């Protein structure tokens, strides 16, 4: 829908050329000397917008690290690859550290919390919401 | 050759907008034999075929 | 080619062609040490000057290339050009070349565009010397044949348009921008310019159309008469120069606005005044359509002859050939003051002298009458009517007339346009008033309207000279207070009078036309008139027009085709005019309702006709719109957008049809198509607006003067046969009507098959009935055009009646307009001071061959014809005189143009 | 270079707006397919089928049915169906059956044949009038009776007699009777249509007398016209075996050409042209001598106009500059122009094989001597002497 | 799509309802199966002996137009509209249009016989006509339509005969070509025996274009003719081939050609090879017998 006007818009100024060289010589003075659109550079003129929806995913460069080995911060409760859970190490800065250690894997694990008594927000399960 | 060749470029264009008509136009084929009264015998005429003569 | 040494001085040439010795070696090093030297290049230059002149037959690139490779480096690299300042400056004239060289005869990309560059500065500080136009002489006159120098001689000769150009695009202009170098003014090269065009004039055609159109100033036009009114008969004949004249005109009409378009043609029409045919001043003077340079040919044959002379006949006839009676008005009264004769003179500027000369094509073309025979019902009306349509222009049929049975048949608003098509019957006659006066004082007031219509078309001979104008018998019926008297009584005044506005016609107009608060359908008729009275010439814009247009949009609405045709009058009154139409649709802007919207499309397409090319892109943006908003959402308001909708189609017609005839010269072919697609895009889309778009079809056909007559008009019929309102094929018909039997040949048999077939209602077949006898005129009687035919970018006055009627759905009070159709071409016979009414033959030639001209000046072979023919239609057009066999020159020249011959016999 | 300018300016303008605007309106057209038009284009769709049989529409029954004729050996009766009428049919008009199920669905055709093709043409002839030169005389007898009543009928009205009708060219080969048929038809300022009617004739049966007809309904559409029936001597009599035969169709093609020569209502505004080598090369039975008026008498051009038929044709033969036309006149008698055009081209060849660019005199008595070759006559001086 | 799809190309089809399968590019004619078993000559200039203003004025015939029809336009008028070959029977003139045609590079089609003889997809009374438009396709081809004429002198009054009328329709197409896609590139060769027992179409001279009598040969030719059967038989013993031509001189190539194997029978049955002046004495003998016994009746008993 976009595409279909403009298309229209653009084709009707290329179509106008051949008549509109000596044309635009009269019409730069006819601008100075009467009025003028609202724009006083040029005769700068419309150019329509077109529809484009989708902002696509390009490729990796790198085939070799699909996971380098810089740091980036993942969050829990998130989608978790297998690829990921060997690098995924919980950090000490927070009051939550692992029981034992972590498998490097995904699945349901249990921490030891430092200081349960300091207020975090919880999660609720579905079963919670309904109470 | 300047008093024909400079301009004959430009006509040169003119020509081929000439070829770009008529295959733009080509493009689109659709009917209707009759007109809008005889819309009407058709849905009368689907009946009078089903019938044997 | 090879080297061989200096044994001889054919050999000398061969050594230069590898390797100069007395350019490259001995003159660099010259340079290069020596100041006493200074003195050896000079005389070494005349030399120098010699081995270009004999090499200049060679062609191959690189034997100039590399041979003057050196001397191309000097410039900058060792001369600097100021070593020796003068001396360097007069040796400029070798070395030019060898920039050309590198520019054109070989092509390297990189130095082929900055050598352009260089190229127009140093073009610029030799002209100063004056001898770079002698440079550029001696390649254009020639002196040695070769390829190459056809090639090299335009690079110097574009250096002048390329920087000209671009003071117009950027502002900036002069030797700011470094795409030149080069100053735009200043007494250097403005003084190369002239020179140039000196020269160019003379063996070509080309930089001297492109530095009128390049200056964009009419001072530009006016350095061109000079030397042109020179070289008017002694350089070469009259007829030579004519056409580098009226080609600048018709070729540099484009790409002409309005203000500059008048201003370049002004110039023009002084050209032929001053040469020896006034008969070219004339065209030209009928072209800008004032008043003022109407007057100065005219007076230029009267005024200084004391005697009588041709002086005063020429004159006469002169003015006389436009039918729009513009001309008539205003040389009447000289002739009066004057005083040889008045009796003579006055009566041959009147059309009263082209309705003696029809009775001498008449008696050739004779009468056989087709008229239809039924009787009873609407079928009674259809044929009363058919009669007059048969029978348009001066022909008795008195008799039938004086038959009063079948007249008195006629019943309602039938009665009114019976007596109307009367009129047609001596139509451009003198008599026939007294059939019109019997119905006029018995009977219903029916009868007493009709005929006041009926004057009106039979006054269209005879308005001038004060014998019996249209203007002493319709007085008084406006006087009369009622409506139908009134109304149908400025009608007829308008029609007769034309394009003439005389200080009665006009002023009896002038107070009235500005009652439009009692509801009253009619009076569209009120403004109607007096716009068909302002055409034919520059238009005042008149405010009384203005001021009762937005007071009927305050009192009603309610009467939707009151103001329909209200939105169309202003248009056709502000044509003859396109500068000023500017102004007012700004004007008529400021007050803005949907409703006033409508009015604006109309207006915009007089405004801007003569550049229309974004008046086209507008008119197409605007159909698009209803359909498009909708299209957006799905992935009193009756009257208003009716009006919205209509006046739209009109208006893209309309554009159209004045921008093809007068502008570019070839398109006529297409525009018929720019319509078509117009067409189908609306028959699927909107339902409604594919009922405008048929009757339109017909007249932008008829506007346009298109070539193709055979096929389009046929091919379109068959489709809108089927495609409710009947009123398409009387809207193609007076396109098809041409030269008769020729297209309107294939038209009786086409609108004829589809009428005599298919009666399913008598109102539908009423319509295709009055369509066929307006193709014929029986035998070539007289053609109807809408140009002028005096000018065939022209457009009349007396068939603008017909252009109004095809924007509203058919009616019975519409039927009643349709009876007027006037617009008469007159058959061309060489007169004689005794008037004689034969002339002795033509050549015609359906087609033109001469591509000097796009009009065409008629070709002097032709195929003969005989004596005392109808002016062929398309297809006969182009009309050269032989007469010239008799030992009798033409006075008056004649290309198919309007205008009766006139031979002066030795 | 400015008569370019202007001519470029408004070619381009015309062409090019035109494009944009026919770009657009593809698209403009099929986004709204609702309501009235996606209801009649499937109506239509359905009433139909894949394939469809071209069938040829013989005549109507006043009860919505019709009799058909199948290109299958076959024939049939057929309801009247869809879109198309009776109204809106007329009979011999090639129309659109659905093949499992005979019906008429629709047409698109509409008497659209490739002997239809060959016959239309509207416009102009390419020869004008004396290109054809000459033979003056005789062409002074065909536009008398061609040309004359269809740019007025009324002259034959104030004379008191019947116009004229047809014209028959017959008599001697080589004279253009083919040629100048063209010649006239310009100048009238009417269409044309050109038919040879060789192709009139069929192996099939019932094909022969439609074919025919075909001709003078096109003619009356497109009035006034001249038709160019060429060769109906072609027609003839002739016979291609009468052992199995193929002689009878020539019977029944000529008969129905006979009867519209009058019988397509009395008028001179449907001219024919008939060329024919005699007129005991056609089947002698024939119409009455006023139904197709004048018969013009081609004869061997006499000394006069074979010099003008001479030099239309040396004008166009490049580098005859030792070539002097009346001595080419003096040795050779009466002759065709055709021979005359020959002689011409045979003397290029000649000149074309010694290699030499020139075309002598000389040159051209050779090539008089290999046409007059073979109609020797010894028996002249058999008589004389 | 209706894009692709032109008028006159060759589409496939199906049997259940006819839908498109191929656009085809080849073309199934009448004309198409003739040339197929043939193909093209083997004869070259010197296959065909002697015939020696034959060949040289046919050069300019056949090969100029094809190669340069501008050309032969241009320092002469139009084009050849046909290429008429008669004389007596024997001379090789089949040979001869066999010979060109090879070096002119273009489809040496022939076409044997009467072509009403194509009835089995249908008849032989329009395959004459479309001619026309066989060749078109087949571009650069030449046509040897073959017609020896036996149909005389008494369909030449009138026009009469059916086959005279497909052939007429043929040439009044035949026109047309010169037009339909610019000047001649096929040519339109045509071999009868006589112009008396010719077809009334073809009849006047120069009607269809070029009248080339084909001469009996003369002494020089016949030698020449001789000359190259020499080769492919075993040589002469003592170069005897100059008796041979002085002996007689026939009416035909072919009487030459009939010396040559006559002379084998001789050779074969004495048990040796190499022709010689003997097995030429006998051979020459042998085809004079026919010619001699005819000659003798009016040379002696006559008034
Ligand atoms: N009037 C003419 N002026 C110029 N050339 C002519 C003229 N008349 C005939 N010729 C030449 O002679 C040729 C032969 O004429 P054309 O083909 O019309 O013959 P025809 O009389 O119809 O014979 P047939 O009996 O075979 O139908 C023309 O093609 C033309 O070149
Ligand atoms: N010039 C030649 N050189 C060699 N052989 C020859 C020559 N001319 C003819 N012949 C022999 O004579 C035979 C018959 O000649 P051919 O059948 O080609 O004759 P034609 O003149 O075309 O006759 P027709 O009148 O039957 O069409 C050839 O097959 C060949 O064997
Ligand atoms: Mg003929
Ligand atoms: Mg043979």
């Amino acid at each position: 829908e976009v595409e279909k006007v403009a298309t229209a818009v653009l084709s009707t100024t290329a179509r106008a050329k051949a008549r509109a060289k000596k044309t635009k010589k009269e019409k730069g003075p006819n601008e100075e000397e009467k009025k003028k659109e609202h724009e006083e550079k040029e005769k700068e003129r419309e150019t329509n917008k077109k529809g484009i929806k989708e902002t696509k995913e390009n490729d990796e460069e790198f085939y070799k690290n699909k996971y380098s080995s810089k740091p980036y911060k993942v969050d829990n409760m998130t989608r978790i690859l297998p690829q990921q859970s060997r690098y995924i190490s919980f950090i000490k800065d927070d009051r939550f550290v692992p029981v034992r250690k972590f498998k490097g894997n995904n699945g349901v694990v249990v921490l030891r919390d430092r200081e349960p008594k300091e207020p975090v927000a919880l999660i609720e399960t579905v079963r919670q919401m309904k109470d | 050759a300047a008093p024909y060749a400079a301009k004959l470029k430009q006509t040169e264009n003119d020509l081929k907008d000439i070829e770009a008509r008529i295959k733009e136009k080509a493009g689109v084929k659709e009917s209707d034999t009759g007109l809008a009264p005889s819309h009407l015998w058709d849905i009368m005429g689907d009946r009078q075929r089903l019938g044997e003569e | 080619m090879v080297d061989e040494s200096d044994k001889k001085q054919q050999t000398i040439d061969e050594q230069s062609q590898i390797s100069p010795e007395k350019q490259t070696p001995n003159k660099k090093d010259k340079k290069k040490e020596e100041e006493e030297q200074l003195s050896e290049e000079d005389a070494k230059l005349k030399t120098d000057l010699e081995l270009l002149v004999e090499r200049l037959k060679e062609d191959d690139s690189s034997l100039y290339e590399a041979s003057l490779n050196a001397l191309k480096e000097s410039i900058k690299n060792s001369t600097s050009s100021m070593t020796a300042v003068p001396k360097p400056l007069k040796f400029l004239r070798p070395t030019y070349p060898d920039l050309c060289s590198i520019y054109d005869k070989w092509t390297d990309p990189n130095l082929k565009s900055s050598l352009a560059d260089v190229l127009s500065i140093l073009a610029m500080t030799y002209s100063e010397n004056g001898k770079h136009d002698s440079l550029r002489y001696r390649l254009l006159s020639d002196v040695s044949d070769f390829e190459g120098w056809g090639h090299e001689y335009i690079r110097h000769l574009a250096l002048e348009i390329g920087e000209v150009y671009n003071d117009q695009v950027e502002k900036d202009a002069e030797d700011e921008t470094s795409s030149d170098g080069s100053k735009s003014d200043g007494s250097a090269a403005t003084s190369g310019f002239e020179f140039s065009k000196e020269d160019t004039l003379r063996l070509c055609l080309d930089i001297v159309p492109y530095f009128l159109k390049h200056n964009g100033e009419e001072d530009a036009v006016d350095l061109l008469l000079e030397i042109e009114s020179i070289d008017k008969l002694p350089q070469f004949v009259d007829e030579n120069t004519f056409q580098r004249v009226c080609q600048y005109m018709v070729a540099c009409v484009p790409l002409l606005p309005p203000p500059e378009d008048v201003a370049f043609l002004k110039t023009a029409y002084s050209i032929y005044l001053s040469q020896n045919e006034l008969t070219d001043a004339i065209a030209l003077a009928v072209r800008l359509g004032e008043e003022d340079m109407i007057r100065s040919v005219f007076d230029a044959t009267s005024d200084p002859v004391m005697h009588k002379q041709l002086a005063y006949i020429l004159a006469a006839q002169k003015t006389s050939f436009e039918y729009e009676g513009v001309q008539d008005i205003i040389g009447n009264g000289k002739l009066s003051e004057h005083f040889l004769y008045l009796a003579k003179e006055l009566n041959l500027t009147g059309p009263k002298v082209p309705e003696d000369i029809y009775k001498s094509h008449l008696d050739n073309s004779k009468s056989v009458f087709s008229s239809a025979g039924l009787d009873s019902a609407q079928q009674n009306l259809a044929s009363s009517f058919v009669n007059g349509f048969l029978n348009l222009g001066y022909c008795n049929d008195k008799l039938i007339v004086d038959n009063d049975n079948w007249v008195y048949k006629t019943k309602g608003d039938g009665m009114t346009s019976a007596v109307a098509s009367i009129g047609s019957i001596y139509q451009w006659n003198l008599d026939g008033l007294q059939q019109l006066d019997k119905y006029l004082y018995v009977d219903e007031p029916e009868v007493k309207a009709g005929a006041l219509l009926g004057i009106g078309i039979s006054a269209s001979g005879v308005h001038d000279g004060e014998v019996e104008p249209a203007l002493l018998l319709l007085q008084d019926y406006v006087t009369n207070p009622d409506t139908k008297i009134s109304s149908a009584a400025i009608l007829g005044l308008g029609i007769a009078f034309a394009g003439s506005k005389n200080d009665e016609v006009l002023g009896l107009l002038l107070p009235i036309a500005a009652s439009t608060d009692l509801p009253i359908e009619t009076a569209a008729m009120a403004s109607l008139a007096l716009a068909h009275v302002f055409v034919g010439t520059c238009n005042g814009d008149i405010t009384t027009s203005i001021m009762d247009n937005f007071l009927e949009r305050t009192a009603i609405e309610l009467k939707t085709d009151w103001v329909r045709f209200l939105a169309l009058a202003l248009g056709i009154l502000y044509m003859g005019q396109g500068e000023q139409v500017d102004d007012v649709l700004e004007t008529i802007s400021a007050i803005e309702h949907p409703m006033t919207s409508a009015i604006e499309v109309l207006v915009g397409s007089c405004a801007y006709t003569g550049t229309g090319d974004v008046l086209l892109i507008q008119d197409l943006l605007h159909r698009l719109t209803p359909k498009n908003v909708k299209g957006e959402e799905d992935a009193e308001i009756k009257s208003e957008e009716k009006k919205g909708k209509s006046s739209d189609k009109d208006a893209t017609t309309d554009g159209k049809n004045d921008d093809e005839e007068e502008e570019k010269e070839a398109g006529i072919v297409d525009e018929l198509a720019y319509a078509v697609l117009g067409i189908a895009l609306i028959a699927l889309g909107e339902d409604i607006g594919k009922e405008m778009s048929l009757r339109h079809f017909g007249h932008l056909m008829h506007y346009g003067n298109e070539h193709i007559r055979r096929m389009v008009p046929l091919a379109m019929g068959i489709v809108s046969v089927s495609d409710p309102q009947m009123k398409v094929f009387d809207t193609l018909t007076r396109f098809s009507h041409d030269a008769d039997l020729e297209v309107s040949m294939n038209s009786i048999f086409a609108m004829g098959l589809c009428g005599a077939g298919t009666n399913n209602a008598r109102l539908a077949q009423l319509l295709r009935q009055l369509a066929s006898y307006y193709s014929r005129e029986q035998d070539a009687l007289f053609i109807t055009r809408l140009a002028q035919g005096l000018l065939h970018l022209g457009k009349g006055t007396m068939t603008m009646d017909v252009f109004n009627d095809a924007h509203v759905l058919n009616k019975v009070t519409l039927a009643s307009i349709l009876t007027t159709a006037v617009g008469l071409v007159s058959p061309s016979f060489m007169l004689k001071h005794h008037q004689l009414f034969y002339m002795l033959n033509a050549g015609i030639r359906p087609k033109f061959i001469l591509a000097l001209n796009d009009e065409g000046e008629p070709i002097k072979v032709n195929v003969r014809v005989g004596q005392a023919v109808e002016t062929v239609g398309q297809a006969g057009r182009p009309k050269k005189i032989t007469g010239w066999i008799t030992q009798s020159t033409p006075v008056l020249l004649n290309h198919g143009e309007r205008a009766e011959l006139e031979t002066d016999e030795y | 270079t400015r008569c370019k300018l202007k001519l470029l300016r408004m070619e381009r303008i015309k062409d090019h707006l035109l494009l944009e605007e026919e770009f657009v309106s593809n698209s403009e057209i099929l986004k709204p397919f609702e309501k009235k038009q996606e209801e009649e284009k499937k109506q239509l769709e359905e009433i139909r089928g894949n394939p469809l049989s071209i069938g040829t529409l013989e005549e109507i029954i006043d009860d919505d049915h019709a009799i058909v004729t199948s290109p299958t050996m076959p024939d049939y009766y057929v309801s009247i169906l869809s879109f198309v009428d009776k109204e809106l049919l007329e009979p011999g008009c090639s129309v659109l059956l659905h093949h499992k199920t005979m019906s008429i669905v629709g047409v698109l055709q509409d008497d659209a044949d490739p002997m239809v093709s060959v016959m239309k043409m509207d416009k102009s002839p390419t020869e004008s009038y004396s290109d054809i030169g000459g033979l003056e005389s005789q062409i002074q007898e065909i536009k008398e009776s061609v040309e004359l009543p269809l740019t007025h009928p009324e002259l034959y009205e104030e004379m008191g007699i019947k116009p004229p009708k047809g014209v028959i060219l017959y008599g001697a080969p080589g004279t253009g009777k083919t040629l100048l048929a063209k010649a006239v038809a310009n100048q009238t300022s009417a269409t044309f249509l050109r038919i040879v009617g060789s192709e009139l004739i069929q192996k099939y049966l019932g094909d022969g007398p439609r074919l025919c007809r075909q001709i003078f309904k096109v003619a009356g559409e497109n009035a006034p016209s001249i038709v160019f029936i060429d060769e109906i001597d072609a027609i003839g009599t002739k016979r291609y075996d009468s052992n199995s035969g193929g002689e009878r169709e020539i019977q029944r093609t000529m008969l129905e050409l006979l009867n519209q020569l009058d019988g397509f209502d009395d008028r001179g505004d449907v001219k024919v042209i008939m060329a024919t080598n005699k007129i005991e090369t056609l089947d002698p039975a024939l119409i009455r001598p006023g139904r197709i008026d004048r018969k013009i008498l081609f004869e061997n051009p006499d000394l006069s106009t074979k010099k003008k038929i001479l030099g239309i044709h040396t004008s166009k033969m490049n580098l005859s500059e030792d070539v002097n036309l009346e001595t080419l006149v003096t040795t050779k008698d009466d002759l065709s122009g055709a021979d005359i055009q020959a002689m011409c081209t045979e003397a290029g060849l000649l000149a074309l094989r010694e290699r030499r660019m020139q075309v002598t005199a000389e040159d051209f008595k050779q090539a008089k001597e290999r046409v007059m070759k073979n109609k020797v006559e010894e028996n002249l001086e058999g008589l004389y002497l | 799509n209706v894009k692709d799809l032109k008028a006159s190309q060759r589409v496939c089809l199906r049997s259940d309802s006819y839908m498109l399968h191929k656009v085809l590019e080849n073309k199934a004619d009448p004309l198409v199966s003739l040339m197929m078993v043939e193909k093209v000559p083997d004869s070259t200039y010197d296959m065909v002996g002697g015939l020696t203003k034959q060949i040289k004025e046919i050069k300019e015939v056949i090969e100029l137009p094809v190669k340069h029809p501008e050309l032969f336009e241009s320092l002469g008028i139009a084009q050849p509209k046909g290429v008429i070959l008669y004389g007596p029977p024997g001379t090789g003139k089949t040979l001869l249009a066999r010979a060109v045609a090879h070096h002119t590079d273009c489809k040496f089609i022939r076409v044997s016989g009467a072509e009403l003889v194509q009835k089995y997809i249908g008849e032989g009374s329009r395959m004459v006509r479309e001619l026309f438009v066989m060749a078109r396709e087949h571009a650069p081809s030449i046509i040897f339509m073959d017609e020896i004429d036996s149909i005389g002198s008494t369909r030449v009054e009138g026009s009469g005969g059916g086959d005279s009328e497909v052939q007429r329709t043929m040439l009044e197409l035949l026109n047309q070509l010169d037009g339909f896609e610019t000047s001649k590139n096929i040519k339109i060769i045509m071999a009868t025996n006589r112009l008396d027992i010719l077809d009334p179409a073809l009849l006047r001279p120069g009607r269809i274009d070029r009248k080339i009598e084909f001469p009996p040969p003369s002494v020089a030719a016949r030698a020449e003719i001789l000359r190259i059967h020499s080769r492919k038989m075993n040589l002469t013993r003592g170069i005897n081939l100059r008796k041979v031509a002085e002996k007689m001189n026939g009416c035909s190539g072919a009487d030459v050609k009939g010396v040559c194997t006559e002379a084998g029978m001789y050779a074969l049955r004495e048990r040796r090879i190499h022709v010689t002046q003997e097995d030429f004495e006998l051979a020459v003998g042998k085809v004079m017998n026919k010619n001699q016994e005819t000659a003798i009746s009016v040379a002696k008993l006559f008034k």
